């Protein structure tokens, strides 16, 4: 139910929770000219 | 500017457990 709050204090888990969150979402298929890049070059994948 | 990427084929002796079995071809 409330991950920030019951472990608080385990900064492990709460990883593991946004790991899994993040690679729960089937990845949209478009692939497009100009997108989001970082100074190096990679490109961004999502937003939180 | 924004296309779809369609039927992402894939391979064999490219994927990695093509080292557990010799693969060969006959007619």
């Amino acid at each position: 139910m409330f991950f920030m709050t019951r472990h608080a204090r385990e900064p492990r888990l709460i990883s593991a929770y946004l790991s899994d969150m993040v690679s729960c979402t089937q990845p949209s298929v478009m692939v497009s000219r100009i997108t989001h890049t970082n100074t190096r070059g990679r490109q961004v994948d999502g937003v939180l | 500017g924004t296309y779809c990427n369609t039927l992402n084929f894939v391979r064999f002796l490219e994927l990695g457990l093509s080292v557990a079995c010799i693969c060969t071809k006959f007619p």
